[PDB]
């Protein structure tokens, strides 16, 4: 059943699990059930950490429902790949990848008052490679002020750095002067929208070339994971899978109980299901009732 | 019968803040002794205070509960 | 006019999610033709009396507001579950958040403790802990404040519920919020964040919150 | 038997959701009872 606070995360998500449980929660409300009162406590450490395993509910059926893009021409299939995540993690309660990345910047760096110190506390979130290339640029100034360069901004020694960071973002391939224009705006709505069109052109162009990325990487992963496979005779695979099937069933049937281990041996009966329904009739594939 | 001690906070404190700072802290101490306070400000603290007894220290800060409530959730994720 | 008595007669070839969309939308507008109402919610309560499952609870709350604000009523199975409907779609709207419109929302409740006096920190906070009453139909109110039996919530609409051009006005939406919770007992004071932060400091956002209170609630 | 259904062949199968929740309810209810219990 559900606990009254995964039905809501549950209610905008497309899943079918999900989907279910929620259309068996509406049936009993017309059937005359109170719906329970939604907690008032739990303070923010506690929300902000059933906000991060409710989301996981919603986000990993999700990415097990989007197809990888794998070995397609095109942006295209890259850019459906891109566009079915987003819209996974909107229906997880995040919110765009730049307002979510950029909340976990100034969540990192609340009380960072020098600027080496915000390269040190977002280092996790941010490329070594440009990681590196805004240290560089700090020793850079570092060695002219000499003196730590602070993060307050008005600083005329934080734009003696601000003005060369900015270089390097456009030496990366970012443009540094339609970000923060976009992130600011402007007074009227007609220079706003070109400004716009100008930044989700690098937008799309950042997330299909991460996409992309990780699709280029899961290509890489099941080139080499075949090509190890295809150098064994076939005695030796046949004999090292049904290990790992079996060495992986004992793990599911040691724990029973647990709806983890319950629901994983039932998906078991479900590809037997799906092995015996194809094997009635291939041409038409599985039974599907309607 | 005084105690000295040094209370860092991550802002200045309001004169509520103080009252309600000076009783919570004097169960600290086992006796009827006023600590008599002294302030410091360190916004690297998130809220919260601590107190600096000279020999002892409490951390009561935001800053050290958040970090203790990670290292207590991160040891549950291991073991569940 | 037209568009609302086109709706009287051929409200039979709408699917019961499109009818339901109608009928919001003309309690939304401010329809007053109830020849309408009457027609559009004999697509959905049959439908809903068929299968409760077929539409999602967002498209199930606009009809808790189509048949409140035009009070045009359902069967009692059916507005039982709409009214229930609403609860739900209302939380998901404030458990996923925007956390822009959080980081809004309990600014407005911080603004709207220094209105009622609280000039101190331990103070203001301990009171933005006691405006989360729970609304009658199960959901959450983040500003349910009341004196007596005189219930006032204060609701901070922050720009997605804005309209996007130079006016920036908000949008029907925050009207279908407010006559619902008017009509379980609230004087919704409607608090919007283009007029909100343009405020220099804290007390002049106190003053515009108790400004937006006497012009809901004169007793206030 | 035979012809089950669409709205639950639609259930991705391996995914983790469980064990995803099998924590949230073994970590959450105990971290309510460690902030509310909390001395430094």
């Amino acid at each position: 059943a559900v606990s009254k606070k995964e039905v809501l995360y549950f209610l905008s998500s497309k899943d079918a699990e999900s989907s279910t449980a929620v259309k068996s929660y509406l049936k009993s409300l017309y059937a005359g059930a109170q719906v329970e009162a939604t907690e008032t406590d739990a303070s923010e450490l506690i929300a902000q950490l059933e906000k991060k395993y409710l989301s996981a509910q919603v986000v990993e059926p999700g990415v097990h429902n989007i197809a990888l893009p794998l070995g397609e021409s095109g942006s295209a299939p890259v850019k459906r790949y891109a566009a079915e995540l987003f819209n996974l993690g909107a229906q997880a309660g995040f919110e765009c990848p730049f307002i979510e990345v950029s909340k976990k910047f100034g969540q990192e760096t609340a009380t960072s008052e020098t600027v080496k110190d915000v390269l040190n506390k977002t280092k996790s979130y941010v490329s070594a490679d440009y990681n590196a290339a805004l240290n560089e640029v700090l020793s850079s100034v570092e060695a002219e002020i000499n003196g730590p360069v602070l993060f307050d901004g008005k600083t005329e020694g934080f734009k003696k750095f601000a003005a060369k960071a900015k270089a390097v973002a456009v030496s990366r391939g970012l443009p540094a002067d339609t970000i923060l224009a976009y992130c600011a705006g402007s007074a009227n709505e007609d220079a706003a929208d070109k400004v716009s069109k100008e930044f989700f052109t690098w937008f799309e162009s950042a997330y299909t070339a991460d996409a992309a990325a990780e699709v280029k990487a899961i290509e890489a992963e099941a080139a080499s994971i075949l090509d190890r496979h295809l150098a064994k005779p076939v005695a030796q695979i046949r004999k090292e899978q049904a290990s790992a099937y079996a060495s992986l069933l004992k793990r599911a049937e040691t724990a029973k109980g647990a709806k983890w281990a319950e629901k994983y041996l039932e998906d078991v009966k479900a590809v037997q299901w799906f092995d015996a329904s194809v094997a009635e009739a291939p041409a038409s594939g599985p039974k599907v009732a309607a | 019968k005084e105690v000295y001690c040094t209370v860092i906070t991550a802002e200045p404190l309001d004169k509520l803040e103080r009252v309600e700072l000076t009783k919570k802290a004097e169960k600290f101490v086992d006796a009827g002794f006023k600590l008599v306070m002294q302030e410091k400000i360190d916004k690297k603290l998130l809220g919260g205070f601590v107190i600096e007894f000279s020999d002892r220290r409490v951390d009561m800060s935001t800053a050290k509960k958040v970090e203790e409530f990670n290292n207590f959730v991160n040891k549950l994720v291991l073991s569940i | 006019k037209a568009i609302v008595d086109a709706l009287k007669a051929s409200a039979g070839d709408l699917a019961p999610a499109q009818a339901v969309e109608a009928a919001y939308g003309l309690a939304l507008s401010g329809a007053t033709d109830a020849e309408a109402f009457k027609a559009l919610f004999g697509v959905v309560a049959p439908a809903i009396e068929k299968a409760p499952d077929a539409l999602e609870v967002s498209s199930l709350a606009q009809l808790h507001v189509a048949s409140t604000i035009s009070g045009a009523k359902l069967p009692a199975a059916v507005g039982s579950f709409v009214a229930k409907a609403f609860g739900l779609a209302a939380d998901a709207a404030r458990l996923k958040r925007s956390s822009a419109e959080s980081a809004l929302v309990a600014d407005v409740a911080a603004a709207t403790a220094v209105a009622f006096g609280a000039q101190y920190r331990p103070e203001v906070a301990s009171a933005v802990a006691s405006y989360v009453k729970t609304a009658p139909d199960g959901s959450v109110l983040d500003i349910a404040i009341t004196k007596g039996d005189a219930k006032v919530l204060v609701q901070a609409v922050p720009s997605s519920l804005l309209t996007s051009t130079t006016p920036a006005k908000p949008l029907g939406h925050v009207a279908a919020y407010s006559k619902v919770r008017e009509a379980q007992g609230y004087a919704v004071a409607v608090v919007p964040a283009n007029e909100f932060e343009a405020l220099p400091d804290q007390k002049a956002k106190a003053q515009y919150v108790l400004a937006a209170i006497k012009k809901v609630a004169p007793s206030f | 038997a035979d012809a089950k259904a669409l709205d639950e062949l639609r259930k991705p199968k391996f995914s983790s959701k469980y064990l995803i929740q099998h924590v949230s309810q073994k970590l959450i209810p105990a971290v309510k009872e460690w902030e509310k219990s909390y001395q430094p």
